[PDB]
């Protein structure tokens, strides 16, 4: 030191440095703490977890993306696993709990190789080559279901729906949830069975009632009620009609005023009396343009003054006030209407058409909500969920949201696999077979990747109270005797380890990302040597 | 290696499963003594302003008392939903959902049962409990006489758990007629509740009309006969027109006096159009100034100011009229009719009483009490009774109460437990023993036996008599059809469904993570 | 196959045994560098 | 009004109780995992000195862990009393006494039974349980062959829970021969236990003769053939003259030189009286000065010094001689003989070994282990095994163990429970289910389903076969006579009596007054 | 006797005792103000 303070970087004593074997041991144990948390919630026998927010709100979910999102951490290695499950939920939306277990399994097998003197890059080079050998092997085993007609294509959507609905709370209703999740895509989809638009399906939760009241409603569900509720709640169309002629207006009902700040100077009583007549002439003109167009229900973004409450009541025109701008886009899609900027552009061709407009009483008081139904197949499907608890209404949203993420992935052509641990076992023996042919220094790299794939089937046996040794040995001996890859772990214990008889189906695009996200993330973690963490 | 930050509490082990079950025990034991007509009220100590609140309802008790345990917040949320949906049974849901965790705690500890197995056991057990109530439901809506009588027996059961159990016989007709006035309307915001301090508790009455706390402005007479009531929502005081960009450019103040005089001419011309209706009474929800009020003196028209918008909808349904603005067209506008309008006084504050109104779709309830705590309790006691009777007009199915409905469901649960076999038989039979606690606590609050008295009710149903029930007055088994103890079918399904779903919540939590408070 | 037999309770001893092995292997790593003729002395 | 003072914690009624029940649950769960041969050891870390202890004994765990709960100390004291009177079964007493409160917790709650009424239920249940356990006992010691074989079966059962369970097959003979050599006298002061590092647990061998760690004199040889052993109570040291209380008055130093020489001749004449016995070996209780040590070399006498108070009686009984004080009369205090006095070395500390003595009334046990944590448990493992085998000499009544004894006692409880009218019959049946909790935990710690094993064992005994029991190796029902599981009647009687009385104390507490700590 | 219900809770009757003592203490303060011989109270 020579007697003078030696400071290279500001906040010297605040920041710490980790290097050597101690830096690698801290990174592996950081993933083991996250893995053992996620391994308990993996599989249909898993368990949820309570998430306490700093504001007092609680969240109960088993989803690895939601648990880690609200989780407050310290070590940066555990924070990298947070965005790992976030990467899985944002794109594919399925298998968020599997990418955390598989990534930590790669790190657990890598720690044993580091202690043997293997360079970390040589470990990462072996996982990259072994990842492409597992994907290419499973790609040859799967078959294309696109040859079936639309009648059988709906069955495959019901198969993968019931699988994603498991492992989560309120899993007893999955039979009806699987039916409602597929019908949303049947109504909203392209004629070529490709590139379906997910944004056309909205998730609207409601707190009350019971879960058995959840049903599909095609239309718009708004939180605003009819203005001046002297009008009937349920609106009915005319005897003969083309429709209800729903009107959408982004302009409030007011006398015309300049957008710029203006000054209207009245220099005489005669000029003031003309403003009185000019005032009432506009409210009479605005209500006549709607009646001449045949419209019935008028939707306003900014609302309107109390003057038009009785005016629209005389003509029997329902009206709503203070509708959000985002909801106006949702309204024009369901009724296939066009937003009318002003009364001068109002025409009968821009009016929307829906089957019925009505409101429900829901509970005792609560609030008044408007419901729109469609008379035929449309481009708008709104999910309606009820529950006796605020936590049930919340989790059921993302429970069906992840279920819709599985169905939209099946819209992509010629990608299907069977779940239940049958995919990881098939890809595990293919990597271990190449290790004997290659040998060399990378022979131990394929072994670590093969032992990591078997952790997912062994984790399924832990939550089901089984023997991971006896279950894994049966799956490996079955793939060697016969080429059928459909044998997997059964956590429901209905027998018939064949996945074909149990109908369990998973998207291949979801399972392919699990290997890519786990292998490519461990490649960056193993390269970390000096760890500089500043004090908070 | 600790991945979590500082001051982060988490239990990954037995301490978590212990804190989750015990956390619901303190919540269940708090509302346990409030179940039944013999239950006792609870006292709430406010942390600010020193405002005491005494309520028998479990929804207010759980929401007012701060609870940091997530296992407790689950039982608080299901009570708020039960209050907002059906309007009654918030305590029964909390107690029943807590007893499901009591029977599930001994299966995991002693019987070593898998948590999901207990959850899957309640799935097949709740299916038989809901189907047992369907066959026991009777629809009396085919006769208006039998349906109106059932509305009285339902009100006697709800008002029995509150402080009104003594006078509930007199208040059963007041709550029954108030629902008949709605003519099937489930909206409770149309009925006004005016709480008056002092007098006997049995002096509460229900007038036919609309009782308004507001009074006539200055010179309007108190009592008048054959008065047409009109309601106007908008403006009619110092009208600002509409746009805010209007100004008066004045060369000399001689012209300025004519511009302000024109504003009074606009007020006089608008009131002159009101006199064309031939009404003796005018009502504005917006407050009325002195200048427009004096114009009603020469016209003999009454004036009322500062009416709340939620009272306007209540007032419009009593008079059967129509809210009228833009008075230029008299034809399309409708007015309300009233036989007589008199200004009375209840206590220190004079009130405006209506009588002989055409439409009965809304009314006003007046209550009397010795203390404000009894007034706040009398309003909440009727709010729970009027909510069940409002939903009864929609769904007319009814199920007998008094411990009968809980024991009938347990009869079908024990039958399905034999065919399931496995280890779920302990979980299915645990759901039946959890249904025993609801009639058992009824006898505990009355000082009765929790074993022999319950066994008499259980052995009577298995002999082929489904009408047997528990009588807390005589402490024996009595018939529920004769005593008139019955509740709505929607209330029976809501308690079973909410408790079964809430029990599946905490049983799925192995780990509890607590972030640092903010 | 599931839901039957028994379910494991009080899983903390499973973590206690892991915490004891990890802490014991961390001590064995510092002494490991002193093994064999190529080992180094440890100054305390 | 607060009469007690500041910082005085007091609980009353339902607050006072349930503090004792949670206390027994928290204490009972600590030793619950230590019950049975498959139980897990608990590590205790002290808050100071950084001292750790691995022990499977329920008594030593409760003494080290600080407990401020007044009801927790109730279960700690009964674990000490069970350890004082017997030394084994301290874990079963803490568990059984806790299960009595767990069953009584639901009796006051679900069935609403007065606490004193439950006490009357245990009095009639424990009276019938001790009668059924006494009749199931088998007489012993009538045959010397069956008496020795029964002691081997007892050592295998006690050591089954200890870490010695792997090597207990060879240790059954180690602990058995130590009791037979006592010749009916029951004391553990005559049994020495020496800890040695290195080797394996099964390397522990039985000591023929008596082995005690000492050192020979500087000039004295190690091996003497047919040496005579004597123990002296008096120590060779400067005695002043006789009565103390004196000092020498020296007028001239001419007599001072012969004065110090006179003190040298006093101890020289004392050794001359010792040499009249013809002994080759001498043992003193305290340190010997170098001056008298040189007199033993010319006479060929071994010297042993710094003998502990316990080592005086252990050595005197093996040799057969008695402690000599005055040495005056040679005829009295006839001395024994030892064949081989040659010293051996175990580890880095040499141990003096004796062989071929007259009496085996005292014993020495050599133990070898890898760490002191094992040696600390190895001493306490044999201390609990030698205690029961020593009490079996005076008490010959023995019963079958392996969960069978608890089930046989519960059979007579359910028989007399049907003839007991009133609400106290429920407390009698609760005592029978509490006896079934001990064999239930035996299956839980072994990884086997408890519901299947207990149900098959419970129904098998009601059929008339009392020899059925639990087999944890095969996970099925097996005979206890074939497996060789035998426990003393004094052991099982002390468990039922101590647990039934401990639960009676905590049920009598309606208030707890905690004074301000010092 | 032994068949009676213990009710497990002596707290409800003890809470009412604490409520009556504090309620009577307030009514006893204005007791001296009753009647023509009553005394004024300055607050
Ligand atoms: N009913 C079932 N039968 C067999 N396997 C299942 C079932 N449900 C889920 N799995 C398996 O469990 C794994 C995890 O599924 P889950 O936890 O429900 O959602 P995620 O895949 O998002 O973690 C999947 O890979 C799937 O193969
Ligand atoms: N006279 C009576 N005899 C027997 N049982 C009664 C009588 N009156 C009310 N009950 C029972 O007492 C219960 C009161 O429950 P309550 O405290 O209202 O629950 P919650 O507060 O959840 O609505 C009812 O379920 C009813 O069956
Ligand atoms: N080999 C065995 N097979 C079956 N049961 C056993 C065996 N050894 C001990 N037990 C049971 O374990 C219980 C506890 O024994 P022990 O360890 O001597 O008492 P504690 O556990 O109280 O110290 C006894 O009641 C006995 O029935
Ligand atoms: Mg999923
Ligand atoms: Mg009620
Ligand atoms: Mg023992």
């Amino acid at each position: 030191e020579m007697g003078r303070p030696f400071i290279i970087v500001k906040d010297q004593g605040n920041k710490k440095r980790q290097h050597g074997l101690e830096a690698k041991k801290s990174h592996i144990l950081a993933a083991r703490s996250v893995a053992s948390i996620i391994k308990t919630s993996l599989g249909p026998r898993g368990l949820d977890k309570i998430l306490i927010s700093p504001d007092g709100e609680i969240t109960i979910t088993n989803d690895g993306a939601t648990i880690l999102s609200q989780m407050e951490l310290d070590n940066e290695i555990a924070k990298l696993l947070v965005q790992l499950s976030k990467s899985q939920d944002d794109e594919i939306g399925d298998g968020t709990t599997g990418v955390v277990v598989l990534a930590s399994a790669l790190l657990d097998q890598a720690l044993e190789l580091i202690q043997k003197g293997i360079h970390p890059i040589k470990i990462a080079n072996g996982f990259d080559e072994a990842a492409k050998l597992a994907i290419s092997k499973l790609e040859e085993t799967c078959d294309d279901i696109s040859a079936s007609n639309d009648e059988l294509f709906r069955d495959f959507l019901l198969r993968a729906a019931k699988t994603s609905l498991g492992s989560k709370i309120v899993s007893k209703d999955h039979d009806r949830f699987a039916e409602m999740a597929v019908e949303a895509v049947i109504n909203v989809m392209d004629k070529d069975r490709k590139d379906v638009d997910f944004d056309l399906i909205k998730m609207q939760g409601r707190v009350g009632g019971s879960i058995s009241d959840s049903k599909l409603i095609n239309g718009v569900i708004l939180d605003k009620d009819f203005s001046h509720p002297q009008m009937p709640k349920c609106v009915l169309p005319k005897e003969g009609s083309d429709g209800v002629k729903l009107a959408i207006l982004t302009c409030p009902f007011e006398p015309p005023k300049p957008k710029t700040k203006h000054k209207l100077d009245i220099s005489s009583v005669e000029e003031y009396q003309k403003l009185q007549t000019y005032e009432q002439d506009k409210f009479k003109e605005m209500i006549d343009d709607v009646k001449k167009a045949g419209a019935d229900v008028v939707i306003c973004q900014w609302g309107f003054d109390d003057e038009a409450n009785h005016l629209l009541l005389q003509n029997d025109l329902p009206a709503v006030r203070w509708v959000g701008g985002q909801e106006l886009e949702h309204i024009a899609i369901s009724t296939n209407g066009r937003i009318v900027p002003r009364f001068q552009d109002l025409s009968k061709d821009k009016l929307g058409t829906c089957s019925r407009i009505y409101e429900q009483e829901f509970g005792t008081t609560k609030d008044r909500m408007l419901i729109i139904e469609q008379s035929k197949e449309t481009k708008t499907v709104t999910c309606f969920v009820r529950g006796s608890n605020k936590m049930i209404v919340d989790e059921a949203e993302r429970a069906l949201h992840d279920s819709l993420c599985v169905v939209r992935n099946l819209v992509k052509d010629s990608r299907v696999v069977y779940g239940g641990g049958a995919a990881e076992v098939t890809m595990s023996l293919a990597v271990s077979e190449e290790a004997d042919k290659q040998r060399g220094i990378d022979q131990y790299a394929f072994r670590g990747f093969a032992q990591a794939l078997d952790t997912i089937p062994m984790t399924l046996a832990e939550n089901s109270g089984l023997d991971p040794i006896g279950t894994l040995s049966t799956l490996k001996s079955k793939q060697l005797k016969e080429k059928i890859s459909n044998i997997g772990v059964d956590c429901l214990g209905y027998g018939s380890n064949d996945m074909k008889e149990l109908f369990v189906v998973d998207p291949f695009i979801g399972k392919k990302q699990q290997i890519l996200l786990a292998t490519q993330l461990c490649r960056m973690i193993l390269k970390i040597d000096n760890v500089i963490i500043s004090g908070k | 290696v600790q991945i979590f930050g500082d001051q982060v509490t988490e239990e990954r082990a037995e301490n978590a499963r212990l804190s989750a079950f015990v956390g619901a025990i303190a919540v269940g034991d708090l509302v346990k003594s409030t179940l039944g007509p013999k239950g006792m009220d609870k006292l709430l100590q406010s942390a600010s302003s020193n405002t005491c609140m005494v309520t028998n309802d479990g929804a207010t008790i759980l929401k007012s008392i701060p609870l940091d345990n997530p296992a407790a917040k689950v039982l608080v949320n299901i009570s708020k939903v039960q209050d907002d949906e059906v309007g009654d049974g918030t305590t029964s849901v909390t107690v029943l959902s807590a007893e499901l965790l009591r029977e599930a705690e001994k299966l995991i500890d002693q019987s070593k049962i898998h948590p999901q197995t207990i959850i899957e056991g309640y799935r097949l057990a709740s299916a038989a409990a809901l189907d047992a109530l369907t066959k026991a439901a009777v629809d009396n809506s085919h006769d208006k006489t039998m349906f109106r009588e059932d509305l009285i027996h339902i009100a006697k059961t709800t008002l029995s758990s509150k402080i009104l159990s003594q006078d509930k016989d007199h208040f059963a007709e007041l709550a029954t007629n108030a629902i008949l006035r709605l003519k099937g309307s489930t909206n409770l915001e149309h009925i006004q509740i005016i709480k008056i301090l002092g007098g006997k508790l049995s002096d509460s009455f229900l007038d036919e009309g609309f009782i308004l706390a507001k009074k006539f402005g200055n010179n309007q007479p108190k009592r008048i006969e054959n008065a047409k009531i009109l309601i106007a929502n908008t403006t009619l005081d110092t009208d600002k027109v509409k746009i805010f960009g209007t100004k008066f450019k004045v060369d000399s103040t001689a012209k300025l006096a004519q511009l302000e005089k024109a504003e009074r001419e606009k007020m006089k011309n608008k009131i002159a159009k009101i006199s064309k209706f031939g009404i003796n009474t005018f009502i504005n929800r917006q407050l009325i100034y002195d200048y427009p009020e004096q114009l009603f003196t020469d016209l003999g028209i009454n004036s009322i100011e500062h009416a709340d918008f939620e009272g306007v909808e209540r007032l419009a349904l009593v008079t059967g009229g129509e809210v009228v603005s833009t008075f230029d067209e008299p034809s399309k506008c409708k007015l309300g009719e009233c036989d007589v309008i008199e200004e009375i006084m209840l206590g220190e504050q004079p009130f405006l009483k209506f009588s002989g109104c055409k439409a009965g779709e809304a009314c006003t309830i007046v209550l009397r009490g010795a203390t404000d705590q009894t007034l706040d309790e009398a309003e909440r006691s009727l709010h729970d009774a009027l909510s069940v009777l409002s939903q009864t007009t929609k769904e007319t199915r009814t199920v007998l109460g008094g411990g009968c409905a809980e024991m009938v469901m347990s009869k079908a649960v024990d039958t399905e437990a034999q065919n399931i076999d496995g280890k779920k038989s302990l979980a299915v039979e645990a759901f039946a023993r959890a249904l025993r606690q609801l009639p058992t606590i009824l006898a505990d609050n009355a000082g009765f036996d929790s074993s022999e008295l319950v066994s008499k009710l259980r052995s009577s149903i298995y002999n082929g008599i489904s009408t047997s029930g528990l009588d807390l007055n005589n402490g024996t088994i009595a018939d529920m059809r004769q005593l008139g103890i019955v509740e709505s079918y929607k209330l029976k399904r809501a308690v079973v469904s909410s408790a079964s779903e809430a029990a599946e919540v905490l049983l799925r939590v192995d780990n509890i993570i607590r972030a640092r408070p903010r | 196959v599931p839901s039957n037999a028994t379910f494991k309770n009080k899983e903390k001893p499973q973590e206690v045994r892991k915490a004891n092995i990890i802490a014991a292997r961390s001590v064995a790593d510092a002494i490991r560098t002193s093994l064999g003729p190529k080992g180094m002395d440890k100054m305390i």
